């Protein structure tokens, strides 16, 4: 796993209008935190968009020792 | 996991409408981060589960692959992983966190 890896397995999937990964493992690729603004995210309830995002890293999420999903956020919430 | 452990951790996930693994327990939280989710638990009066992962170590590698959510603390609500800590910080600020409460409990 790498950031760019991290960062193309989302943005194939979920589109992203803004996407931030944070490598914070010191440079490891073992632990991220990543924010992500879509408009495929409108319509659902987050619970829902918790589980794109999770299907969008599938094959990252079997390798890394930690992940934050911090915002899925539709635009609208993205910029109030 | 085994598939022992997974039947045990989808019953104990539905075992109340809001469970709440934690480093810690609701009175005594071990870690801010699991502390920022129990008052926000008491914030919006939720009655939830707290279970104390510290004290498991099996038990804390099966929720992380379960949930596939490495860190603690990690929600759940209505039997289903709803989110670590900064999900359930921004949930909370945006009222997303009270709808999934309200479905469950009214499920």
């Amino acid at each position: 796993v790498t950031k760019e890896q991290v960062e193309a397995s989302l943005t194939s999937k979920l589109k992203p209008i803004h996407l931030e990964v944070i490598d914070i493992s010191g440079g490891c690729g073992s632990s991220f935190e990543v924010e992500v603004v879509s408009e495929q995210f409108e319509g659902k309830r987050l619970l829902e968009r918790h589980r794109m995002v999770n299907a969008a890293l599938e094959e990252e999420m079997k390798e890394i020792h930690a992940l934050s999903i911090k915002k899925a956020q539709t635009p609208q919430q993205w910029k109030p | 996991l085994t598939p022992q452990l997974k039947d045990t951790l989808e019953k104990l996930v539905n075992s109340e409408k809001v469970v709440l693994f934690m480093k810690g327990t609701r009175d005594f939280p071990m870690c801010g981060f699991s502390n920022t989710v129990v008052q926000i638990l008491k914030n919006l009066n939720v009655p939830f589960e707290d279970v104390n992962i510290l004290e498991n170590e099996m038990l804390r590698q099966g929720l992380k692959e379960y949930s596939n959510w490495p860190t603690f603390p990690q929600l759940y609500i209505g039997g289903e992983f709803f989110g670590g800590c900064d999900i359930t910080l921004e949930a909370f600020k945006t009222g997303e966190l009270q709808e999934e409460v309200e479905k469950a409990m009214c499920s």
